[PDB]
């Protein structure tokens, strides 16, 4: 999941230098922007506040499948937190997958999840 | 800070500068070739004004001057902008007095419209979503009257079919090479034609319905191109002095960044140096 | 000590959104340095409305500098100085002149020399 | 080594062109940062296009990289990056996107990507 | 003819940062960074070919005089070389007058040689 991630932030790196002065028209560079903008919106993380690698895998594979990409920036800080308790509320069994087997689950059941997440989640 | 960074920072501003002033420049010779261009077209402004108040009388049946085509309905807006930045407050002068006058002279989003000039201002109109009919962006910089001929028809045609009530314009007047004002002009309906002294019907008059009706698209045009002339001069020395103020500013930063590296590099050496004599002495 | 658990999260959140426009002023003030503030953006022109006068309101007018000029001092609550911050920070002051921030107690008086000085 | 009599005329053409085009592609940087590339000229739009991807091109996949990528490796022959960057140079890959170079090895290996890519 | 050389290539460096789009300022300036831009071409050289000081003085007095104000800059080092090849079948009465007598020779012959082999060389 992570192996995006790193360049996700490196396009963002120029792109924030170049869009204070350029023209800004190509919705190429403005989806990087909205990826970048929420990408570093979602690596913030509170003092003494840690997260299980198995909830952490998770969060990123939603934010790198594109399903965090209409979410607004202002409200995916609360989104992850009540992402959370969904998880643990419901996919546990994903969670005790990944921990027994390190490697991802199917993919479909996950992204099942996610949707089921996304059609509860409040936007603001 | 460290000598690299001082003096990659000179280099920087030194690079800036070099186009700034070439910048400038441009925008000096820019600015003569439209005052050119606008001190030119004076007389056919003053014959077709002299032309119009002499044809102004009797009945007017034009449309245009007699009555407004509808007691209230949408007003149109026309803005003349540039078609990129670093002009200084060009475009945002006239941009805020549009905003601002319109807020307050119209509530509802159908009940004015907008013509717009320039890149910039469809970006501002784009932005701040708002009723928007028809633009144009590319243009040379020494703007003649086949560029805009069809849009200023476009526009007569909307104001004629009924579509506009009143229609005003709004761009920045040339005044001196330092000032720039934004005027607001009322284009429509024709007012304010003070009499002549030149005789009536220098030639026999086919109908004053008629010529009228022919006459009145091509005055707006006359209107619209005294604006083209002035905004484009307007724009010109506007860059110009931004260019300028810019290149004075890069050049005190320069020096107050030469007086730091000097400090920083007699400091270096004066540490070095006693290091190497502490070092020494130190056996 | 500025931590949600001591000074409470409607201070904690506003001190750190002061220092976030603060820092955002910061990285523009080498821009505006040569080129002005005319080609900043929309934003950046609110983030800087905002930032100057923040800069201006954080001056006081201290008793002990009552010597150095005819003023009096004046002693703020911490409630008074954080209501103040949040009014300022959520636009409720930017139609007056960033003059009336300087050398102030209370929000309250950089209305009262607004009004004196004008409107 | 880096002489003609001893790489050879055209690889020290093609070389020496590749390192002019780098080098001006270095000098339009501020330019373009400053006013944007509409103020370019046609043909420098185009240098600056083919300077793009020429920089991407002299990227590589490691072997011993596959510890930092997944992907494997490449080994590219000194005549086969000289009738690949001669072929950039002449412009039958301005069509392709500039990341279909990253990474890649030969040409043969650019088209491939950029057809899997689906442009 | 290095009093000239040295004022054109000063000319031309003290405004050579602009040239990207400085140029239509004036037919002065254009003149100058055309002009400088063949100076520049002219002071080019290979390895290790040292020319006599006899060909150094006919390039110079071409490049001075305007002849080359109608070459295309890419086209520079070619017609150096051609010259030279030139000026060892044709021009043996300059070169022997240079050899002899340190002074510059007639600037009608000079004239005459230069057209002479500027009707024949290629343009491109």
């Amino acid at each position: 999941v992570a192996g995006t991630l790193r360049l996700d932030l490196a396009a963002y790196r120029e792109l924030e230098a170049f869009a204070q002065f350029g023209s800004d028209l190509d919705k190429a560079t403005q989806a990087k922007l909205a990826r970048g903008a929420r990408t570093v919106e979602v690596l913030k993380q509170d003092l003494h506040q840690p997260i299980p690698v198995e909830k952490q895998v998770l969060i990123i594979y939603a934010l790198t499948r594109g399903f965090l990409d209409d979410i607004p920036v202002e409200d995916v800080r609360r989104f992850e937190k009540e992402f959370y308790l969904f998880l643990d509320q419901n996919g546990q069994h994903l969670l005790e997958h990944i921990r027994t087997t390190k490697d991802l689950p199917n993919e479909d059941d996950l992204n099942k999840a996610i949707e089921a997440f996304k059609k509860t989640f409040v936007v603001s | 800070a460290s000598l690299r960074d001082i003096k990659t920072r000179i280099n920087a501003t030194k690079k800036t500068s070099q186009i700034t002033k070439a910048m400038e420049m441009v925008s000096t010779s820019k600015l003569n070739r439209a005052e050119q261009n606008a001190k030119s077209f004076v007389p056919y402004m003053e014959k077709i004004q002299e032309v119009v108040a002499n044809v102004a009388l009797g009945a007017g049946g034009a449309s245009h001057p007699m009555l407004v085509s509808r007691p209230v309905k949408k007003t149109g807006y026309l803005v003349i902008t540039s078609d990129r930045g670093l002009a200084g407050a060009y475009n945002s002068n006239v941009l805020r007095l549009v905003y601002q006058t319109i807020q307050k002279r119209h509530a509802s989003p159908d009940e004015y419209a907008i013509i717009v000039i320039g890149r910039v201002g469809l970006s501002f109109f784009r932005k701040r979503n708002m009723p928007v009919i028809l633009d144009i962006t590319r243009l040379p910089d020494q703007p003649s009257f086949a560029d805009i001929k069809e849009i200023a028809r476009k526009t007569v045609g909307l104001f004629a079919d009924g579509t506009f009530d009143e229609l005003y314009m709004y761009y920045n007047h040339y005044v001196s090479a330092i000032q720039q004002e934004v005027t607001e002009r009322k284009l429509l309906p024709l007012t304010d034609l003070a009499e002549n002294k030149q005789r009536t019907v220098y030639e026999f008059e086919p109908s004053q319905e008629e010529i009228l009706d022919v006459l009145l698209p091509q005055y707006a045009e006359s209107l619209i191109y005294g604006a083209l002339l002035d905004a484009k001069a307007s724009e010109h020395a506007a860059r110009m002095t931004a260019m300028k103020n810019a290149t004075d500013n890069a050049n005190e930063l320069i020096r107050t960044l030469t007086l730091s590296y000097n400090r920083a590099r007699q400091a270096a050496i004066t540490q070095e140096i006693t290091e190497i004599v502490a070092g020494a002495n130190a056996l | 000590a500025l931590a949600p658990e001591i000074v409470g999260e409607e201070h904690y959140q506003v001190a750190r959104k002061v220092q976030q426009t603060l820092q955002r002023y910061k990285e523009l003030q080498d821009i505006i340095a040569i080129l002005g503030m005319d080609e900043l953006s929309d934003e950046d022109k609110l983030v800087v409305h905002r930032a100057r006068r923040i800069q201006f309101f954080l001056s006081q007018n201290f008793h002990v500098a009552e010597q150095f000029t005819g003023q009096p001092g004046s002693y703020v609550p911490v409630k008074e100085t954080v209501r103040g911050f949040k009014e300022i920070l959520e636009g409720k002051y930017d139609h007056l002149p960033e003059d009336a921030f300087r050398l102030v107690g209370r929000i309250e008086e950089v209305v009262e020399k607004a009004k004196a000085m004008g409107v």
